[PDB]
């Protein structure tokens, strides 16, 4: 209980006479009095004047989250450090860096005016996300941990999402991780190979997903120029009304603008960047449900949440299926089928009941 | 053949859509159909009397592609009349792809075919290039160019947006002095010429009504007359109360705050003389200004309007005049007055000290100065410049090699003409040069710059037609120095038809080659594995 005044008296002399194993002693008086007495812990200030360096520091600012101004003295002194060893960087990132610079960033500092604060974060991380293979793990070790506002800041910032193992990627880990909706959204709208994103159905399909398997359906099959869903190649074990819901079109759904947050991150860091490198109705038809092997269309039969945009199909195909016994309510629901083939499957007696279609024609 | 293509999936973003079937050059290479079919065969091979090239498989895939423009339509009449099926073909005098078959024109591949359907072998393009001008993204948005009549020159256009089972666009003139509107179609392209008032046009704007069945077209000349024009009857004309200046800015706004449909109209005077109407009272000859507003004085000429994006606000107008930018409200009073040559981010001065010339209301504010290379991001409630974007910024990074007689045109030619918003995605801003910037508004800035299609982006809009609604209108110009030495220069202007979906598709498309290159080479690789 004397290091505090320690530090208290070198903190005066080290700056007056120019001062020049200082920073050795200043070290091991952490992990001598860590996790109390910030008041010592404020040393991290004297800093700014072997990665041991690395370790003490993401570990003094990430217990101390939401502790007071002292992420003020400690960012302050990771910028000092970076500007004159930008290798640095890959020693950060390296530990529990990201678990401290992704809490500030969005521990609710939008609405809160510490703008001289995040100014100063967004700063220390303009550097941190400087090279090319950083940025690919900034954003890979902000998926696991669920953060949208994050991982839309590191893909408007590059950091491709296609390279984790190629075989195996990001969408892949994404949707085994019970990720939140808005996550996947921003991958796939982003560069996504869908050699990935299809095996991210097989994984979100053996478990019961409404919203994430609809967002991959969406971009593996949508024409919404051509008013289509081309669902043929894919080895969906079984079709089910939630999945197909919210590809169909709706009228009524408008949204705010939220991700604006992840947006201002985004050009504040690539300012940042650049001043530290310049100077030094349509109801849609076609419905395509081929190679599916649904052994059983049933789930479709019912007054689901598409019974109503089915009623203008225009344009089905259940063929290459192993389907059997098309059923009696669902050719009533859809009266507007005038294109209808389902061949290969293993039906055993014609339904007699198909002709009873409003308009029918083409039935194969 | 339209028969050695199999299709994987019609789904249009996909990564495996055609591949041609491969096994049949095996069976040729080996045991050496040498002719090829007669419908799609080349002139030198179907002579007989030269060996092949690689110019051979060209002129079949151009025969490929006016298959596949007029969706099989030679195929099907070329079933039953099987000599005139390839000997028609055989001299390169197969007919126009439209005016034979019905089908939308594909302006910028009706080009490639005529260049695969030469009859000189090397002269038709490699098999390198036919996909390098395939791979462009704005071949396949470019719906349908307009070539205008010989030494037309419009600066003025209009769509008519309450008829959607066809449209045409209402033009104006400049080759003379005296004014007059040229009508012109979409699917007939008849232009046609109405002299209409005695002094040149400057700005037109469509005013509809929700009774009677009819939408006038009102008229902004040099003079001040105001005259209104039905859309069928070329005869029931009333100049309107002429006005001092040089009308310049006329719009149709969505102002019904009776609880019922009503509507005005903003006729915006050389000096800001705006005056306020009403939609049913455009009939009557000398109707009333409602609210003569005098803004600014006789040295700050209004050139431009506009109204919000979002129709919540109540759609705050938001018109520049001068140099000095407004707004107002179902009050019809000044509410805002920023000023913009009050700059204090002062690299050059009159890019700022000049007079507007178009701003688009969002999130922010774009504007545009006479002969200004630069857009100036304002902001609604700030009042401060968020964003400065330059044009050169971006055209001095893709002309540094293929233009390299630039060095002596520091000079530069190329100033923001016009500006037009995408509802969220992109804004499109029309140079003084030839090119057409398309700027991500959100995330990043340059996304492709569309340039050798014209040479002056004089006009630039939105329009729907015929339920295929959603395009961007481009006059631009294009001048011949035949002439020049006689210190005149021939224009012809040239009206184009984008698909506003173009943004996305030059990103999209640009994610579609990035897969089947890596693609491309994993499959080499199975070969050494």
């Amino acid at each position: 209980g004397i290091q505090k005044c320690g530090l208290k008296v070198i903190s005066s002399i080290v700056h007056f006479p120019d001062a020049l194993g200082a920073m050795d002693s200043v070290l091991h008086t952490l992990q001598m009095y860590p996790d109390d007495q910030e008041i010592q812990c404020l040393g991290l200030s004297l800093i700014g004047y072997g990665h041991l360096l690395a370790k003490i520091l993401v570990s003094s600012l990430y217990r101390f989250k939401d502790v007071a101004e002292i992420q003020t003295k400690g960012f302050q002194t990771i910028l000092a450090i970076l500007k004159l060893s930008a290798s640095f960087s890959k020693l950060l990132v390296h530990h529990s860096f990201d678990l401290v610079i992704f809490h500030q960033m969005s521990s609710n500092i939008m609405e809160q005016k510490d703008q001289q604060f995040l100014n100063l974060c967004c700063k220390c991380f303009a550097k941190v996300a400087m090279d090319d293979y950083l940025k690919n793990v900034m954003l890979e070790r902000a998926c696991d941990q669920n953060n949208s506002i994050m991982v839309e800041c590191l893909l408007l910032l590059g950091a491709d999402a296609n390279q984790a193992k190629e075989g195996s990627s990001l969408i892949c880990q994404v949707c085994e991780k019970e990720s939140s909706p808005k996550l996947v959204e921003l991958l796939l709208n982003s560069g996504s190979r869908e050699q990935d994103v299809r095996k991210a159905l097989t994984i979100s399909i053996g478990k019961g997903d409404s919203q994430i398997i609809s967002l991959l359906l969406r971009r593996l099959a949508l024409d919404v120029a051509n008013n289509s869903i081309c669902l043929g190649g894919f080895c969906i074990g079984k079709v089910e009304p939630s999945w197909l819901g919210p590809l169909f079109p709706d009228k009524t759904s408008n949204l705010r603008k939220q991700t604006n947050i992840a947006s201002t991150l985004a050009r504040m860091v690539i300012r940042y960047q650049m001043k530290s490198a310049v100077e030094e109705r349509e109801y849609i038809t076609s419905l395509d449900l081929s190679a599916n092997e649904l052994r059983d269309i049933d789930a479709l039969s019912q007054k689901c949440c598409i019974s109503v945009h089915l009623e203008h199909l225009e344009k089905l195909e259940l063929h290459q299926n192993a389907l059997t016994s098309f059923p009696q309510q669902l050719c009533e629901t859809l009266k507007s089928l005038t294109h209808l083939d389902l061949h290969s499957n293993k039906f055993t007696s014609f339904p007699s009941y198909l002709l009873k279609m409003s308009c029918i024609a083409n039935l194969d | 053949k339209p028969h050695n293509v199999l299709l994987f999936t019609l789904y249009p973003n996909a990564a495996i859509i055609a591949k041609i079937a491969d096994y049949g050059i095996a069976q040729y290479c080996c045991r050496m159909t040498s002719e090829g079919t007669p419908g799609f065969r080349a002139p030198e091979v179907a002579r007989g009397n030269v060996i092949y090239n690689q110019q051979a498989d060209v002129y079949s895939f151009g025969l490929l592609l006016y298959d596949i423009l007029t969706t099989g339509g030679r195929i099907v009449e070329g079933l039953k009349f099987p000599n005139e099926f390839d000997e028609l073909e055989i001299q390169g005098k197969l007919p126009d792809p439209v005016k034979e078959y019905g089908c939308a024109p594909w302006p910028m591949v009706e080009k490639l075919i005529k260049q695969c359907l030469k009859e000189n072998p090397q002269e038709r393009p490699t098999s390198a290039q036919v996909f390098d001008i395939l791979n462009s993204a704005e071949l396949v948005c470019l719906t349908r160019r307009i070539l205008l009549p010989k030494n037309v020159i419009v600066e003025c256009m209009v769509a008519t947006h309450h008829n959607s089972r066809n449209a045409s666009i209402w033009l104006g003139c400049g080759h003379t002095d005296r004014g007059q509107l040229s009508f012109l179609d979409l699917n007939t392209e008849g232009y046609t010429s109405e002299e209409v008032a005695d002094s040149r046009i400057l700005c037109l704007a469509l005013v509809h009504l929700p009774v009677e069945k009819e939408s006038w077209i009102v008229s902004g000349t040099q003079s001040g007359t105001l005259l209104v024009i039905n859309t069928e009857d070329g005869k029931k004309r009333h100049t309107l109360e002429k006005m001092t200046d040089s009308v310049t800015c006329l719009y149709c706004n969505s102002f019904s705050k009776q609880s019922k449909q009503k509507n005005f109209l903003l006729v915006g005077t050389a000096d800001g003389k705006l005056a306020i109407f009403e939609d049913k009272t455009v009939k009557l000859k000398g109707a009333a200004p409602l609210k003569i507003l005098n803004i600014g004085n006789v040295s700050t000429p209004l050139m431009c309007l506009s109204e919000s994006t979002n129709s919540t606000e109540r759609n705050v107008m938001w018109g520049g005049c001068g140099t000095k930018i407004f707004s107002f409200s179902n009050d019809f009073t000044i509410q805002k007055l920023i000023e913009t040559r009050t700059s204090q981010l002062f690299s050059y001065a009159a890019f700022s000290d000049s007079n507007i010339i178009t701003v688009v209301v969002d999130t922010a504010l774009y504007i545009a100065k006479q002969n200004s290379p630069v857009v100036e991001v304002w902001d609604k409630k700030t009042e401060k410049l968020c964003g400065l974007i330059d044009c050169v910024h971006f055209l001095r990074e893709v002309t540094v090699k293929e233009n390299k007689e630039s060095k002596h045109k520091m000079s530069y030619s190329g100033r923001v003409k016009t500006l037009c918003l995408q509802k969220n995605t992109a804004l499109w801003i029309g140079t003084g040069g030839g090119h057409i910037l398309l700027l991500d508004l959100s995330t990043r800035r340059l996304i492709r710059v569309i340039y050798n299609f014209c040479n002056s982006v004089r006009v630039m809009m939105t329009a729907q037609l015929g339920s295929l609604k959603n395009v961007m209108l481009v006059l631009g110009y294009n001048r011949k120095n035949t002439e020049g030495t006689q210190k005149q220069k021939e224009i012809q202007s040239c009206l184009t038809v984008w698909d506003i979906n173009l943004p996305h598709e030059v990103q999209n498309l640009e994610k579609h080659i990035e897969v089947r290159k890596e693609l491309a080479e994993k499959m080499r690789r199975t070969s050494v594995e």
